[PDB]
């Protein structure tokens, strides 16, 4: 019957109440000539006719680096015995950031106390 | 798989 | 030499300062919200 | 038979370089 078809094409194959609604209306355009002989004829059938309505619809069922790397391991110690010739802090920079960042986590310390203590309607 | 109506 | 040797290993070389003066003026903005309390409420209450 | 006895037992029956020779080449000159 008809709810056969439903667990052989939404089920068997995943095809929905949507799926299986433009699924079996492909069977007409080819519906088989002769009374169907074989349960799984049909169910090839079914599947034979899915084919043509998902194409229908077009949806259907080394050491390069290891020679990098050294490549920029002597550049980078290029760059430190440069920096060491002009006199360059190459984390004077990253220094002073991780020190006002503890310094703002400080101020920030001293400011939640204010209103973990007043709470947030007085402080707004 | 979508469900088309 | 030391930009061209940071520029080939793609090293920014003030990525620290860029860092360093984004955050002092993100620790002047909680400076400025911080002395509104005291400003407000006063030195014996703070403390 | 022998192969069972075998198992039982278990003892059964480019250029890339030519890229690193010429970096290598411009750090000796």
């Amino acid at each position: 019957s008809i709810t056969t078809a439903r667990k052989y094409l939404e089920s068997r194959f995943g095809l929905g109440a949507g799926r299986q609604d433009s699924v079996l209306l492909m069977a007409l355009t080819n519906e088989p000539a002769n009374r169907l002989g074989s349960e799984a004829d049909a169910k090839t059938f079914f599947d034979g006719i899915a084919q043509k309505y998902a194409s229908s619809a077009g949806i259907s069922l080394a050491a390069l680096d290891a020679l990098t790397a050294e490549n920029k391991k002597l550049a980078k110690q290029q760059l430190e015995v440069l920096a060491r010739y002009l006199q360059v802090d190459l984390n004077k920079g990253a220094k002073s950031f991780i020190k006002e960042k503890e310094a703002s986590a400080v101020l920030q310390k001293e400011l939640d106390l204010w209103e973990a203590e007043h709470g947030e309607f007085y402080a707004k | 798989i979508p469900d088309e109506p």
